[PDB]
């Protein structure tokens, strides 16, 4: 499972006829990283099975 | 829990201080609230004023107490004050109030 | 579950050919983000 | 900024007690700051009701704090567009009579970590007498 927990906003800034630049707006919420979970178990059980192979 | 004295009176002129025991954390605040009136928040993050709220009331911190302090008493300070702080996950508790009487 | 964390950090500039090519500047996405993927293989040396 | 408390100021025992406050000069959406409510006893100190904020994360529609004692018997929601907040309390005793206050709480909403933290009341209403 991978999450990135900022809550980023889209800041859509004109800067010709037609041409339009999304920059990020300020940070709503947590100053958390983005980062992925895996069982631990069931990658022990995976590990294993590839060490043997 | 939070606790105040029951009173803290002072005569005009003189610096006065009134305590709060019981904070865990640093979501400490002060409100004044008038007599048959609605409550006005006068101290946030511990030490912080709202702008337009007088530069004679501080706020300070000694090891689990909270302090405010008023320089200059007025005739309209007279009021009750609350604290109020943040304990457990996500829960408030205030004080019992304290009747600052001029 | 006990299960592992990894961190990420997020690139929004990346050049996998701006010499045969051109970058690309990917948009910023609003919102907070979660995908769920099956991890079927892996890649060693 | 203005908070405008409206509703039955007398209501019957046993039945559903109903009050709605409504904001005037800032949008319930914002993120900056939560919404709810703290009741005043004729004479006791304040008492934390609950608050809620629909700025959610990655798992919710957002979030809803209660006060342990009350959750059981009280309703909390916000009515985004009108800007209007509303509580509910059921079953209500001669316990609960109080002058409620619509409370803006200001904190570590904007930018907390891992739960949002609201704290200080940054602005009150003016408050209704609730008569059981
Ligand atoms: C990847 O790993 C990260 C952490 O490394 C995970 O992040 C956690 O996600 C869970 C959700 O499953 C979050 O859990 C939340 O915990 C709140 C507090 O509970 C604590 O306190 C009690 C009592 O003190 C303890 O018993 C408990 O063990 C916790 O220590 C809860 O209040 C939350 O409940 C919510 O839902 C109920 C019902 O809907 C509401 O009534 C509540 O008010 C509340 O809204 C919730 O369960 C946990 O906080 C996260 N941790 C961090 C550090 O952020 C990821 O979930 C995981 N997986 C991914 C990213 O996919
Ligand atoms: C990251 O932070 C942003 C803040 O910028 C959050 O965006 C807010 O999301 C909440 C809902 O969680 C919005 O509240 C909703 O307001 C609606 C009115 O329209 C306004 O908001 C929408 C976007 O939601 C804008 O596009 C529109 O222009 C207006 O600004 C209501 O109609 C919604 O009601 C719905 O949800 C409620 C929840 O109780 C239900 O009861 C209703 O029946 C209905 O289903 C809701 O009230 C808030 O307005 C958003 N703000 C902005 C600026 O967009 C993100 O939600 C947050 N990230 C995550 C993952 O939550
Ligand atoms: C990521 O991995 C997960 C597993 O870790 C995986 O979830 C599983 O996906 C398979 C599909 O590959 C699901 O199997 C299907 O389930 C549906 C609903 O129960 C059945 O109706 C399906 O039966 C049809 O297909 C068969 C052919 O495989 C036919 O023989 C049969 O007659 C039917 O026509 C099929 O069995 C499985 O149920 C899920 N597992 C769970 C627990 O739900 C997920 O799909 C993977 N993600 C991606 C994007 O592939
Ligand atoms: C990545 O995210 C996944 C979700 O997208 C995670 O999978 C989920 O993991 C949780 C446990 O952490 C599972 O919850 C379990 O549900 C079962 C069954 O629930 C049903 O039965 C109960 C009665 O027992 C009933 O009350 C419910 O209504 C359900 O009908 C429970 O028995 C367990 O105790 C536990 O709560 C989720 O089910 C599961 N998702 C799915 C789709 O199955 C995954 O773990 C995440 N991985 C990592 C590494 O973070
Ligand atoms: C990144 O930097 C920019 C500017 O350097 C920040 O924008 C500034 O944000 C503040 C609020 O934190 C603005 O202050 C307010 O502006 C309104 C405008 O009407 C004013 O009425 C208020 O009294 C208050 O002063 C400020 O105007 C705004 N712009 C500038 C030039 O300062 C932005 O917030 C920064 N982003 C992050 C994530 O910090």
């Amino acid at each position: 499972n991978c999450t990135r927990p900022n809550n980023n906003t889209r800041k859509s800034i004109r800067i010709g006829p037609g041409q339009a630049f999304y920059a990020t707006g300020d940070i709503i919420g947590d100053i958390r990283q983005a980062h992925c979970n895996v069982s631990k178990a069931t990658w022990n059980e995976t590990l294993g099975k590839v060490v043997k192979q | 829990a939070l606790t105040q004295p029951p009173s803290a009176s002072g005569s005009p002129g003189q610096s006065i201080t009134i305590s709060c025991t019981g904070t865990s954390n640093n979501f400490v605040s002060w409100y004044q609230q008038h007599a048959g009136k609605a409550p006005k928040l006068v101290i946030y993050d511990v030490n912080k004023r709202p702008s337009g709220v007088p530069d004679r009331f501080s706020g300070s911190k000694s090891g689990n107490t909270a302090s405010l302090t008023v320089s200059g008493l007025q005739t309209d300070d007279e009021a009750v004050y609350y604290c109020g702080s943040l304990v457990g996950n996500w829960d408030v508790i205030f004080g019992g109030g304290t009747k600052l009487t001029v | 579950n006990d299960s592992i964390t990894l961190p990420c950090r997020i690139k929004q500039i990346i050049n996998m050919w701006q010499r045969i090519g051109q970058a690309m500047y990917a948009p910023p996405i609003q919102g907070v983000i979660r995908c769920v993927s099956n991890i079927t293989g892996l890649i060693l040396t | 900024p203005q908070l405008q408390e409206s509703g039955p100021t007398l209501v019957e025992a046993s039945e559903t007690l109903s009050l709605t406050c409504a904001v005037s000069g800032d949008s319930t959406a914002a993120c900056n700051s939560f919404w709810g409510w703290v009741r005043q006893p004729p004479g006791k100190g304040l008492e934390w009701v609950g608050s809620l904020s629909h700025c959610a994360s990655y798992w919710n529609r957002g979030w809803t704090y209660h006060n342990p004692s009350l959750k059981s018997r009280l309703t909390l929601a916000l009515d985004t567009p009108k800007n209007l907040v509303f509580l509910k309390l059921n079953s209500v005793t001669a316990a609960d009579t109080a002058t409620y206050y619509c409370a803006r709480f200001g904190g570590e909403v904007l930018r907390y970590t891992d739960w949002p933290k609201p704290a200080w009341v940054d602005l009150w209403g003016r408050g209704t007498l609730v008569t059981v």
